[PDB]
């Protein structure tokens, strides 16, 4: 019927570091169906899932065939 | 034998074979026994064959 | 009945080294007596037994004559 607290996390990190990607890649949300004190929680769990499928991507982009064969010419 | 750095004979032999080879059968099977045998000493285990 | 699974040896070495004084010592098999896969292992263990060979070649010079009174005199 309920949950666990929230953590604090003190700091909004979208109004200090300005130059990480996938800024295109964060209004495709809804507004009108809930109040911004549920949609403050439907966006910081969608901002970690997003960094979570980008760092997830540089982790196989690192660990997928990890040396380079190409690199024997130099 | 069919790794990158003990093929090319002319990498020299007293380097790191860790950074230079590929990820091969060898990579994954040094990285859990964690040792740095040298290019050439590799040579002769090749050699036996 | 059957053997070992292979293993991965990924990519091409002879497609990447072009500075191998055994690549003329290679392409003396033929390709079409036999389906891709089975050529494709076989230049595999024909270039692995060059290297073999070549590497027991500089091995079986060097260690035969490692000291010499040539390079001592001067």
């Amino acid at each position: 019927a309920r949950r666990l607290p929230k953590p604090t996390l003190q700091g909004r990190l979208e109004a200090d570091f300005p130059d990480s990607p996938l800024l295109p890649k964060f209004q495709e949300l809804n507004q009108n169906n809930l109040p911004n004190d549920v949609f403050r929680e439907a966006q910081r769990s969608y901002l970690v899932f997003l960094t979570s499928q980008f760092c997830y991507e540089e982790y196989v982009q690192r660990t997928f065939g990890v040396p380079r064969r190409q690199r024997a010419i130099d | 034998a069919y790794n990158g750095p003990a093929f090319s004979h002319h990498f020299t032999r007293d380097e790191d074979i860790l950074d230079n080879l590929e990820n091969g059968t060898l990579r994954d099977l040094l990285e859990i026994s964690d040792l740095r045998p040298t290019v050439g000493m590799i040579r002769d285990l090749s050699a036996s064959f």
